[PDB]
Order: C-alpha cells, then structure tokens, then sequence
C-alpha cells in the first residue's frame, strides 16, 4: 500500500443549487471583452496556465 | 491607430 | 502505508445554494475587459500560473 | 503509517448560502477592467502565481 | 376598474434553492404519525380546514 | 379605481437559500407524532383553521 | 382611488439564508408529540386559529 | 494612438 | 497617446 | 387490542 | 388496549 | 389502556 498521489479529490463541485429570476439582462460590448455568469466549473491543469473567468480588452503588441 | 468610440445618446 | 499527497482535497467547493432576484442587470463595457458573476468555482493548477477571474483593461506593449 | 501532505483539505469552500435580491444594477466601463460578483469560489495553485479578482486597468510597456 | 380580491398573490413560494447532503438519514416509526421533510409547499384553503405538515398519534374515540 | 382587498401579497415566501450538511440523522417515533424539517412553507386559510406543523401525541376521547 | 385592505404585504416571509452544519442529529419520541426544524414559514388565516409549530403530548377526553 | 471615448448623452 | 475619455451629460 | 411490537435485536 | 412496544437490543 | 414502552438496552 502506497497511494502515492491517491484517494484525491482536486477540481471539484458538487451539490450546486441555483435561482436566478432576473426579469432583463443586458450585455453591451464595443471593443473588448466580457464574461458574464460562470457557474460551478471545475478544471484541473497540469504544467500549464489555467485560467477560467479572464477577459483582456485589446492585446497590442505593434512589432 | 486603435479607436474604440461609443455612443448612446437616447 | 504511506499516504503520499493522497487522501487529499483540494480547491474544492460544495453545498452551494444561490439565490439571486435580480430585476434589471446591465453591463456596457467600451473598450477593456469586464469579468461579472463567478460563483463556485474550483480549479488546481501545477506549475502554471492561475487566475480565475481575472481582468485587463488592454495590454499594449508596441515595439 | 507516514501521511506525508495527505489527509489534507487546502484550498476549499463549503456549506454558503446566499441571497441577493437587488433591483438595479449596472456596470460601465469605459477602458480599463471591472470584476464584480465572485463568490464561493476555491483554488490551489502550485509552482506558480495564483491570482482570483485581481483588476487591471492597462499595462502599457512601450518599447 | 374595482378589483375587487383581484391583483393578488396568496400561497406563494418562488425563489428557493436548497441543498441537502446527509450521509445517512433514518426514521423508524412503530405506531403513531411521522412527517418528514417538507419543502417548499404552498396551498390556499377557502371555507376549509387546512394543514400542511399535522401528525397525529392515533384518534381512538371508542363508542 | 378601487382596490378592495386587491394588490396583496399575502402567505408568501420567496428568495430562501437553504443548506444543510448534516452527517447522520436520526427519528424514532414509538407512539405519538414528529414532524421534522419544514422548510419555506406557505398557506392561506380562509374561514378555517389553518395549523403548519402541528404534531399531536394521541387524541384519546373514549365514550 | 380607495385602496380598502390593498397593497398590503402580510404574513411574508424573504431574502432568508441558513446553513445548518451539523455532525449528529437525534429525535427519540416514546408518546406525545415533538416539532423540531420549522423554518422560513409564512401563514394567513382568516376567521380561524393558526398555529404554527404546535405540539400537544395527549389530549384525554375520557367520556 | 489608443482612443476609448464614450458618451451617454440623454 | 493613451486616451480613455468618458462622458455621461444628461 | 391494537398491538405495534418491534424489535431490532442484533 | 393501546400498545406500541419497542426495542433496540443490541 | 395506552402503553408506549421503549428500551434500547445496548
């Protein structure tokens, strides 16, 4: 018996209960970014870059 | 030369 | 019998209830990044560099 | 019997109840970043820089 | 216009998010009433009696 | 324009987040009533009586 | 315009969060009557009595 | 040259 | 010649 | 005669 | 004659 | 004749 890296639980989400009476909604984007209304995500990077919710408006990188 | 203008005149 | 990092639990969430009687939501992004509404997220990078609800305006490094 | 960095809970979120009942909401961004609303949200990073709402308005890193 | 009892909202249950993680749960009833578990219940009663979760031993009206 | 008994709200539950991690639960009933766990309940009884978790060992009207 | 008995809000019940973590739950009944976990709960009655988490051990009648 | 104007005129 | 004006005249 | 016996012997 | 006899004998 | 015995004799 080793258990080496065993028996884990990593990147987990369960037992989510959720109610969103919203009566409107209204996303306006000019240019740019928008994230909007992420609900129970789960990730497991390994040997990288792992984001989840992340907006960047305008990248510039001229020459 | 980015231009990211925006109106909402009502 | 070693247990080497197992028997672990990480970035984890659970027995989450939400409620949200919203009854107007408006988002007007011009130019740049708008990160709005993560609930119950989990993540577990490894060597890597994690964000989850990250936001940039505009990266602009020309030449 | 060793449990090296086993029987651990690192990084974790649970048992959150929340209600939010708003009439009105609104968000305007005009250039740079807006993070608003994260909740029960669980990370573990390793090897690396974990940010969670971390809000930048520009890097601008000419030249 | 009158509305006479009009326009109204009577009985009512909206918005409700529930979670419940139990390991083990466990009735044992030997004679007799056991109400368990009500959730969410909405009546409306008119020239009426009405209950929504009684229990009763036993009625023992003999002659 | 009138309005009698018009516009009401009346036995009314709304925006109810509810958790409840409990690792063992236990009823034993040996004669008589329980009532257990009423959660967001609503009623309206009119012209009636109207109990919501009443609980009654034993009516014993002999004769 | 007269407004007789309207516009009203009664017997309501909102916006309610709870989180119960508890590790043992026991109820032992031997006769009469036990209410245990009323909650979030809203009631009208109208030309009548209304309890709402009563308990009575034995009501004796005896001729 | 970035330009981000924006305008709610009413 | 970062610019990022904003306006809200009502 | 109402009769309700029960019995968990283990 | 009511009974409602119970045991847990463990 | 009501009768409620309970034991739980371990």
């Amino acid at each position: 018996v080793l258990y080496v890296g065993s028996k884990t639980k990593e990147g987990v989400v369960h037992g989510v209960a959720t109610v969103a009476e919203k009566t409107k909604e209204q996303v306006t984007n000019v240019g740019g970014a928008v994230v909007t209304g992420v609900t129970a995500v789960a990730q497991k990077t390994v040997e990288g870059a792992g984001s989840i919710a992340a907006a960047t408006g305008f990248v510039k990188k001229d020459q | 030369g980015v231009v990211a203008a925006a109106e909402k005149t009502k």
